[PDB]
DNA sequence: ATTATATTAATATTATATTTA
RNA sequence: GUUGAAACAGGGUCAGCUUGCCGUAGGUGGCAUCGCCCUCGUC
């Protein structure tokens, strides 16, 4: 079980696609109305960083909840009939079900899941809880529409001659997500979540944009990683300036950004010098 | 401005039962609360998850008949209130268990539909 | 049970919306997934990132009809819709987000009928 | 419905993509694809990609016109759109992406009328 | 709405190929197919193709004209629109493929008017 | 102390010369 | 002017002392703007 906070200013951009879209719009990212910064969920890097443990594990004691063939009730089922299957009075019973899932599972362990359908067995509160991604600089959308030459169904659609369907394919030119987390300790020493399992979250969040790829999100990396690591349990000082002494601005005299080329992330650590710490695992 | 509200919030609700037929936490167990009092917090929603339960139906011609009867519902308010008053939520309640019973009938929604 | 002359930015932007919708339904009536089952989630949020793609993808819905003078009366409620609409807004208020979704189904059931939009469209 | 002097890129941007549909329209009634068939697509986000295109083809269409005046018309109406319009931006902002369509829109509903466009004309 | 100090390459071509096209219609009403008929379609991509046939024409068509003022006019106000003009590019950017257009109909604008040209001639 | 469960409608807006000592 | 008259709903009372909407979850598998076109006939 872990004893420190941590406070990472996880910071990664988007070369050209579409990375985490609709909010029920169609097919283009989360952008801000009122402005134009993009906007990223952090289930995205926490499917992620799942993709990443399936592929970086394959043992037990360290579950990655499985895909579309992976029933919630019957896993619940399945967990439910080892230690305490009935003799442990309902109550307390659910208790020991989420503990022993937690020391089962590393996606309730790290972040948590539902465990209240049919046989219930408690919730997880979750210690490591990330937030969702915004951006500095207004993007803008591209929309990238593109054709094809083989129609799907067999409706009226498909025309005699070209059996075509269209259709757009979103993109983004660029965009540093700036995202944010913060890490607990009470609820890490209920659900096991030990210094092992936060080192192999560490290594997932740098190593995700390598491998989870496809032709919608086009090019992801991870730009820098920046981790506040405290000394005790208490609230030194609140985390609103911690995370804005980190600032992402625009660089000399131009209009929008392209590259790493064109931002200058200012890091002065100086006053977090007190009780914190500081390290680089991405940038 | 009630009544058919009322009956919107019914004709939502019937929709998503027979989107999902075995329904635990339907959207009336956690709209109603608010649907009575404040119509543009619920409704501005609702409207929102309307066409996925509407496309989700695996009969088009009984999505086509709900959004038609939904459309005749909405005719009448001309615009969402920002709080149902106590006579208001009355109304409510009245139209929806009007507009509830009155899709769960025989042969009634259909026959309004085929009368347009 | 449709007020043209409301000059509320809700009402035309539902209107606008719930004529792209049935453009995109008279375009194929073998449809599966229409606007409405995706766009219609952040268009009274979100307009200026919905509406620019309907924009978009509505004069390829109006080509694709079998009829060419349809599509006209259609462009031409358009215009007749967001004439009162003199800016797509950022984020609309909670009236304006009720007044959407009213002005949508206003316009569809006015949309949906027999002899309406045709006599509209012949006194112009 | 139409603001001449709103003095946004968005709007003049759109009225511009109007009237140039308008004029090719106009060019030829039995029209199959026009440019809002293929052009909209990205006129609102690289404008200075298609816009190029479009005032090459713009002398073209105007004097694919049967009527010569209607073609100066058309011109004055263009010139006086691009007043507002200082340069052609690379990329359109949400709101000047929403002001594209509203500007094209109401462009096209203050040319397809009976008499406003030469009355406009007329005091100038 | 013409910005003569933007020091922009595309802003002085557009207004050079504008006051250009201006001459050629003032040469004779009776015209059928102007430059912008022709030569606007590389006119912003190859200048220097264009271009130089176009002073070549030029003199010719100020001597066209039934006033010989009116060339002097015209000719100061192609000087001063060159000014900012250091060199003829090989091709222009996206940026300045638009401001080609722009330049072009915001210098259409401001010479078909009525007292505008003449006073900015008189204050030299 | 349930009900119910199959498709509305679709044929053309507009269209005639700024300015030139 | 000798025949139903007189009539309290009261003085007056905190409806609260309060309670996390949540624990939380990839718009997705991915799809060629294409198969194509003398700037000409020529003074």
């Amino acid at each position: 079980t872990i004893e420190k906070r941590y406070d990472f200013v996880f910071l990664f951009d988007v070369q050209d696609g579409n990375p985490n879209g609709d909010p029920d719009a169609g097919n283009l990212p989360r952008i801000d109305p009122q402005t134009g910064e993009g906007l990223v969920t952090d289930v995205c890097l926490k499917r992620k960083v799942r993709n990443f443990i399936q592929m970086t594990q394959n043992d037990e004691h360290h579950d990655i909840f499985i895909r579309e063939k992976g029933i919630l009730n019957n896993l619940i089922d399945e967990a439910h009939e080892q230690e305490n299957v009935k003799g442990k009075e309902k109550g307390e019973k659910t208790e020991a079900a989420r503990q022993y899932m937690c020391s089962r599972y590393y996606d309730i362990r790290t972040f948590g899941a539902v465990m209240t359908t049919g046989k219930n067995a408690g919730q997880v509160r979750g210690p490591v809880q990330l937030t969702f991604s915004r951006s500095i600089d207004p993007i803008m959308t591209l929309e990238h529409s593109i054709t094809r030459m083989a129609v799907t169904n067999e409706k009226d659609a498909s025309e005699t001659g070209d059996n075509r369907t269209m259709g757009r394919k979103f993109t983004v030119p660029y965009g540093l997500y700036r995202c944010h987390g913060f890490i607990s300790t009470h609820f890490a020493k209920q659900t096991g979540f030990s210094e092992n399992d936060l080192e192999l979250f560490w290594q997932a969040l740098v190593n995700m944009f390598d491998h989870d790829h496809s032709a919608a999100r086009g090019q992801m990396n991870a730009r820098g990683l920046y981790v506040f690591e405290h000394s005790n349990n208490l609230g030194d000082a609140p985390a609103d300036s911690l995370f804005k002494r980190i600032q992402v601005v625009k660089k000399d005299g131009v209009e929008v950004v392209r590259s790493f080329d064109d931002y200058l992330v200012s890091v002065d650590d100086k006053n977090l010098e007190e009780t914190k710490l500081l390290r680089k695992l991405g940038g | 401005i009630g009544y058919v509200l009322g009956r919107l919030f019914a004709v939502l609700e019937k929709i998503q039962a027979e989107a999902n037929p075995g329904l635990n936490a339907t959207i009336a167990d956690r709209y109603f609360g608010s649907a009575s009092s404040t119509p543009i917090a619920v409704f501005g929603t609702l409207m929102r998850l309307l066409p996925h339960h509407l496309n989700k139906l695996e009969f088009e011609g009984r999505a086509v008949q709900l959004q038609w009867e939904i459309r005749q519902i909405l005719e009448h308010c001309q615009r969402f209130p920002n709080h149902l008053n106590l006579e208001q939520q009355g109304l409510f309640a009245i139209g929806y268990y009007h507009e509830t019973q009155f899709l769960f009938t025989k042969d009634a929604l259909k026959n309004l539909f085929n009368e347009a | 049970g449709l007020d043209r002359n409301r000059q509320d930015i809700g009402y035309v932007l539902g209107r606008l919306f719930a004529v792209l919708e049935k453009i995109q339904a008279e375009a194929n009536p073998g449809l599966n997934a229409t606007i409405a089952d995706r766009y219609f989630g952040s268009a009274s949020s979100t307009p200026i990132a919905v509406f620019g793609t309907l924009m978009r993808l509505l004069p390829h819905h109006l080509n694709k009809l079998e009829f060419e003078g349809r599509a006209v009366q259609l462009q031409w409620e358009i215009r007749q819709i967001l004439e009162h609409c003199q800016r797509f807004p950022n984020h609309l208020n909670l009236e304006q987000q009720g007044l959407f979704a009213i002005g949508y189904y206003h316009e569809t059931q006015f949309l949906f009928t027999k002899d309406a939009l045709k006599n509209l469209f012949n006194e112009a």
